[PDB]
RNA sequence: GGGAACUUUACCAGAUCCGGACAGGAUGAGGAUUGACAGAUUGAGUGUUCUUUCUCGAUUCCCUGAAUGGUGGUGCAUGGCCGCUUUUGGUCGGUGGAGUGAUUUGUUUGGUUGAUUCCGUCAACGGACGAGAUCCAAGCUGCCCAGUAGAAUUCAGAAUAAUUCUUCUCUGCGGGAUUCCUUUGUAAUUGCACAAGGUGAAAUUUUGGGCAACAGCAGGUCUGUGAUGCUCCUCAAUGUUCUGGGCGACACGCGCACUACAAUGUCAGUGAGAACAAGAAAAACGACAACCUACUUGAUCAAAAGAGUGGGGAAACCCCGUCACAUAGACUCACUUGGGACCGAGGAUUGCAAUUAUUGGUCGCGCAACGAGGAAUGUCUCGUAGGCGCAGCUCAUCAAACUGUGCCGAUUACGUCCC
């Protein structure tokens, strides 16, 4: 339910690095984050592609930390 | 008694003695020929007789005892048998 | 009953599975391939 | 002469490491071979408390093992199986298996 | 088949047992074993490896035939090897041999230690701990721990990383303990790409 | 890991032994020696011992020094291991800043979270641990797979043996879960999030565990261990004895901890009858099978027993009690058709020996308390307590113990800080 830094970090570092991710869609934007990503266990990825659609959303609503090369 | 002579010719064409530690009759060894045995508590009392001489190289581990023989060993072993090419260790690998 | 790694006869050994490891305890004597799990 | 695979080995990628590879040493080759499944899993499960002493806060250990049978069954070849097993070197603590039956 | 498991577990915790008592200076890292056909072999990881063969075939040999004597083996169905353990630093299990031998050799604790903690972290090792309890500096019960690096200790995938040794060290007066901890550079070894929280984002 | 006897055993009463390694030394013509029948000696057909001769083949025995051994002490000299502080969320450093300094900041008001967990703010910035996450088992699921798993069907047969498969089971590796939609919800321009609801086997660290920092505690262990420092013992020994016998376990209703039994008409007591469960175990070498269990005899006469056959190295096994039974069963305003304690008589059993080993063994004692428990006290919230019971561990014999599996299955809070 808390995010650990760990997984606020990374997932900041994907949607820094990828648009491919876009959907609002948790598994459209989990089966993009697997392949790239290792995390080693599947929970860092359900939590990474769970905070990640959260990044994505958010972004249209405003700005957020970690601004894009828009 | 004899026996101990052959004990300590059992260590050569062995050379390392693996003995486990029990109070009874057991024996691993005599046995390219023979294979027959002796009680344990008497392999006890001559190791110890003369490893108050430098002879011998003690290992323990567990229940068991491990002899291998130091060089001032091997020739004594060679000398008191009488019969001296040198330990099988050293006489071929 | 004298035990496997000492002259014990005490610190009650394990008859189960027939290996008699307690003389040492079974927490020293491993390798036997046993795991900590749960 | 059907033959029959016993594979007993605990340890991690082992078990798996002869029976699915190793076999392809007779599994694709002139052999037909017949898998089944391997056997249930096991455990062998030891609880001793954690303390040398008497004292403690009442803890226990338990320690496990896991043992992997395989059971994977042949035609009869006569003599490749002395030549199928020996194939394959690659395991360790994995089972050789002469068996016959039928 | 239960106990024919518990046989090569109860025989595995034999050789490991006994060839620490008498493969020591020799730096003894460990062993890896496994047999098919009359060949009891029995592989030997070590540090210092010419002091295991020997000058004449001894030290070997000398270890081989009392394995076949003492697991009675009919005569010729063992071998022995030896391996060389690359980087000699990263086994602890080596390292403690040089704790023990360092601290017969009367030097004082610190320096000891310290020493062993660069040439661990000189070796690619990510980390370490070097702990000597004991009677040192006396009427103590004192202990010091020495560290280095990074590390981790939750969890049981620290048993990856982690391989470590606890071994005494007898001097006059008392007994001196000595453990030492080490990494893996999670690089080659393992590498399950191992640590968790590390996780990766190819780009 | 305390469930015993002698063993284990430390304690007691006696008796044996060298284990005493090493030689640097006074009798090497019936040898200081080793072992011995009888006879006595003694508790002992035990040779220690005394006689009697021989059996003696030197390694032993005598004298010195050393020594070895030990459940000897000291856990307050010590390693290692363990518990506890400590169920929580805590701890530490580098450079920088403040302070003469100990020290401090980082490590914080605030919001949220089990969380020093997050976001925000920030003289701190960037890093290390602990948390989390890895792990392990349980739950729904994919693939592989069945002759040491088990279903479908047709054909014939009693009572109105061929076929194809993976539903059920097997298991390695995978899927799945995420705060994902919704609620203009609570809170809130951010944020981090929360709730009631949805989807789903699972809905909020999914569930139960394992792990687990940094400092400490004169916490426990010298009875685990050729793991160890001293310094006590060292041969009519604190050593050892399948050494002999005794204790550790005794009866002042003594005081105390934990457990099993239970007194009801809610199985309630008991007699029969119907169904159905699960983790687990099972074995022998320096010899020529010693573990379990199914079947049927023991059965022209109890029970438990005895004995013979039969395969299992473990996927040889599945009929456990709780319950169901109105089967029209028997009780029946009571210390009682409910305590099983105390009890003396037979008898079967494991085995060196049971003088209570123990028991679907009988069958006598019942008239021994006992009749919802004084203050005081225990631990948990969902397959849970409770009830029930089964193996395992110790184990030649014995579970009111612990370890684990499964069955029956609950009311109360979904809260507060009052204790």
């Amino acid at each position: 339910k808390i995010r650990t830094k760990t997984v606020k970090r990374a997932s900041r570092q994907v949607v820094e690095k990828y648009y491919s991710k876009l959907n609002f869609d948790f598994y459209q934007n989990k089966r993009v984050v697997m392949d790239v990503t290792i995390a080693e266990s599947k929970k860092l990825k359900n939590k990474i592609a769970g905070y990640a659609t959260h990044i994505m959303k958010r972004l249209a609503r405003g700005p957020v930390r970690g601004i894009s090369l828009k | 008694k004899p026996s101990r002579d052959n004990v300590y010719r059992f260590f050569f064409t062995e050379g390392v003695i693996a003995c486990k530690k029990d109070r009874m009759g057991t024996w691993t060894g005599t046995l390219g020929g023979n294979t027959f045995t002796v009680p344990c508590i008497q392999v006890m009392q001559l190791m110890r007789s003369l490893k108050s001489r430098n002879l011998i190289k003690e290992q323990y581990a567990w229940r068991h005892y491990y002899w291998t023989l130091n060089d001032e060993g091997i020739a004594y072993m060679r000398s008191y048998l009488h019969l001296a090419p040198s330990a099988m260790p050293n006489t071929q690998k | 009953r004298c035990c496997v790694i000492c002259s014990n006869q005490k610190a009650l050994i394990r008859k189960y599975e027939l290996n008699v490891c307690r003389q040492c305890f079974r927490e020293n004597a491993e390798h036997i391939g046993f795991t900590k799990l749960r | 002469q059907t033959v029959r695979l016993t594979i007993t080995s605990r340890n991690a990628k082992a078990v798996e490491s002869v029976t699915s590879q190793l076999l392809t040493r007779a599994r694709d080759e002139k052999v037909t071979i017949h898998g089944p499944v391997r056997l249930p899993t096991r455990t062998l499960k030891i609880t001793t408390r954690k303390t040398p002493c008497g004292n403690g806060t009442n803890t226990w250990d338990t320690f496990e093992l896991k043992i992997y049978k395989r059971i994977i069954d042949l035609h009869a070849p006569t003599e490749q199986v002395k030549k199928i097993t020996s194939f394959t070197m690659e395991s360790g603590v994995d089972v050789s298996i002469t068996i016959l039956d039928r | 088949k239960k106990r024919m498991i518990v046989r090569d577990g109860v025989f595995y915790a034999e050789l490991f047992e006994f060839l620490k008592r008498e493969l020591a200076e020799e730096g003894f890292s460990g062993v890896s074993y496994h047999i098919t056909t009359l060949r009891t072999e029995i592989v030997i990881k070590a540090t210092k490896t010419r002091e295991v063969l020997g000058v004449n075939g001894r030290r070997i040999r000398e270890l081989t035939a009392c394995i076949q004597q003492r697991f009675n083996y009919k005569e010729g169905k063992l071998q022995l090897y030896v391996e060389r353990v690359e980087v000699r630093g990263l086994s602890a299990m080596a390292q403690v041999e040089s704790l023990r031998f360092k601290l017969l050799s009367n030097l004082q604790v610190r320096r000891a230690a310290m020493g062993i903690i660069r040439y661990v972290m000189e070796s690619g090792a990510k980390g370490c701990e070097v702990t000597v309890g004991g009677k040192i500096k006396g009427q103590r019960a004192k202990s010091m721990t020495f560290r280095d690096g990074y590390m981790i200790k939750s969890g049981t995938a620290h048993k990856s990383f982690v391989d470590s040794a606890c071994r005494h060290c007898y001097m006059r007066a008392g007994c001196i303990g000595v453990k030492v901890k080490i990494m893996l550079p999670s690089d080659s070894t393992g590498r399950n790409g191992p640590s968790e929280p590390l996780p990766d984002v190819i780009t």
